[PDB]
């Protein structure tokens, strides 16, 4: 799939009696490929179904759907990080991605720096990311920050992020749950924290070294997905039962993810000298 | 001249290749191959049996 | 793509059947002795070319005059074996057909006509209908599994066949059939499967109603 | 624009009891590009038109 | 040189037409709507060959009317737009039309 990108125009003053000629507008595109088919399957014999109490079809279907959703989330998070790590926008008229550094140790790039981060540095990096998002002319609605539980509860105890309930609306609008001066702060377990290798069946670039990652500040347009076939559940009961007594279930889905606008993504990372 | 078009196909208004952002489409017709003439179906004896190995 | 695959499979089956029938006609032509000892057997007509060794150069050097003389010899041989004077045929390939057509004698309306320079066709020589086919036996053939009749021989020097309607017969047991699976095969193998099949057999009935024309050297 | 092409199939013999797997089919395509725009034009005046006795 | 093009006679054209018909037959082409585009010089060189218009064998022609209509199952037409000069690439063309057509005589197509 292709996503065209349109630039911006300019203005001037007119002197009466002269012909107008016109200016040019820059163009670019973003291309997202489609990955292979993702499947989850199970087999149940006839004796076990004869001897059972409850219904196992629905539970298995729910578990398959959950597994597929987890894989989709991990891929989308990796794509958000890759979007944040892009220096140059495909359209020259627009800015690129940014990374915010936290100096925290005297060793090489290691896990001691990641484990040594306190709440004050987290608050400083949050406000720096907010300022950078304001510089990039981003809309005031749907601003989010994703951070893992350890750093989340390190940051919540800080005295600076309290009493800052103002800004855009965004999702999670049911009363008050989570907000700091326009940024909504959420918890997630699917952030990229380990260096990742290539796997067969993936037609996009998901692999990188994420061991220095801490958190992601992003918008709703940093990453996009293209669906070819939606989620679907199947089950065989006609000739499979006769050939070998039992039932088979499959659940499959086809899509692909990619980077759309590197200027809508920011990443916080911890390193040393 | 007297005009400066945007060209809608150049990327970042740089260089040549003004047809880089345009796609190719399906025409609507599939070619396939030809059917060879088969004349030996007739000009010989055809019988039919309901059972047996010969 | 499911509308073109069916056509391709049907065409493939038809082509295989035609090639088998032509091979059986040639084999009937090559049978020296009739299964019944009294009746006569098949006969081949040889176009002598030169003193060269057995090569395809003899096949490539045949002219239209040789083809006309061979056709007349074939008609004589058909009349020797007391065959009826109807439904005689000759199967030839386009190269030899157009080498024959350019010979102006066979299309001269002054003698017997039955042809057309403008339409580029000849229709009858010595009382034998002439047709074109691309499925003549022109290679050497090896035995394959599943063949209960003898189709294999060496057909390297073949030129054409002169035969009748009673030379070769076929027997059918199961007719053509097209099938497609999509009920449970779809979930196990994420895809679709299509088949086409038929059953029959062919054989030699009368060796005396078939003639082979071949080109070789001394 | 693209014109796809489809090749020929094949045949074989079946042994009783076993399973059929399948054969392959050749594929290709042909592409036709679009040229630029051809033009033909003329301009007719009014005085020079009056210097005329036919249309 | 063009000296070879200028030396062609009608017998060569008839032989080439028959060869083209045979090759078309080998390629499993249908038996209807086969055409041959030829320029006036070669057309009137072919008409002067009395065999192709002889009504004794196949006819389909006329010496007085100065025309031939069908040879070896192929229709014959005249055109003044056959490519005969080597062509250079011009701006605005997105296909490949340029070549060296200096040895062209005729075309048989479908």
């Amino acid at each position: 799939a292709q996503f065209p990108i349109v630039g911006l125009s300019s203005t001037s003053y007119h002197s009466p009696g002269t012909q107008l000629t016109g200016n040019a507008i820059k163009h670019a595109e973003a291309v997202i490929n489609i990955d292979d088919k993702l499947v989850s399957n199970v087999f149940i014999a006839d004796v076990d179904e004869a001897m059972n109490h409850y219904d196992v079809r629905s539970q298995y279907s729910v578990q398959m759907g959950n597994a597929l959703a987890y894989t989709f989330d991990q891929n989308v998070a990796a794509m958000i990080a890759q979007a944040a790590r892009t220096s140059t926008n495909p359209n020259t008229d627009l800015p690129g991605g940014t990374r915010i550094k936290i100096l925290k140790s005297g060793t090489a790039n290691t896990a001691a720096a990641v484990a040594a981060v306190t709440g004050t540095d987290l608050a400083t990096a949050l406000f720096s990311a907010a300022e950078q998002m304001d510089i990039n002319n981003l809309p005031e609605e749907d601003r989010y920050c994703a951070i893992d539980p350890t750093n989340y509860y390190k940051l919540v105890q800080n005295t600076t992020v309290i009493n800052r309930d103002f800004g855009g609306r965004g999702a999670y609008a049911e009363g008050e749950v989570l907000k700091v001066a326009g940024i909504h702060i959420v918890k997630s377990n699917h952030l990229p924290k380990t260096n990742r290798s290539a796997a067969t069946g993936e037609n996009n670039t998901y692999h990188a070294n994420y061991t220095d990652n801490i958190g992601l500040v992003f918008n709703k347009q940093a990453v996009g997905t293209v669906k070819l076939m939606d989620l679907k559940m199947e089950q065989t009961g006609a000739d499979i039962h006769a050939l070998y007594q039992g039932t088979f279930m499959v659940g499959s889905m086809m899509h692909g993810s990619g980077v759309l606008r590197p200027d809508c993504a920011i990443e916080l990372y911890a390193a040393n000298s | 001249a007297n005009f400066t078009p945007s060209r809608l196909g150049l990327v970042n208004n740089t260089g040549t290749g003004v047809k880089d952002l345009f796609l190719k489409t399906f025409a609507g017709e599939v070619l396939s191959a030809f059917r060879k003439a088969t004349i030996f179906e007739d000009l010989h004896t055809v019988r039919t049996i309901s059972s047996g190995k010969s």
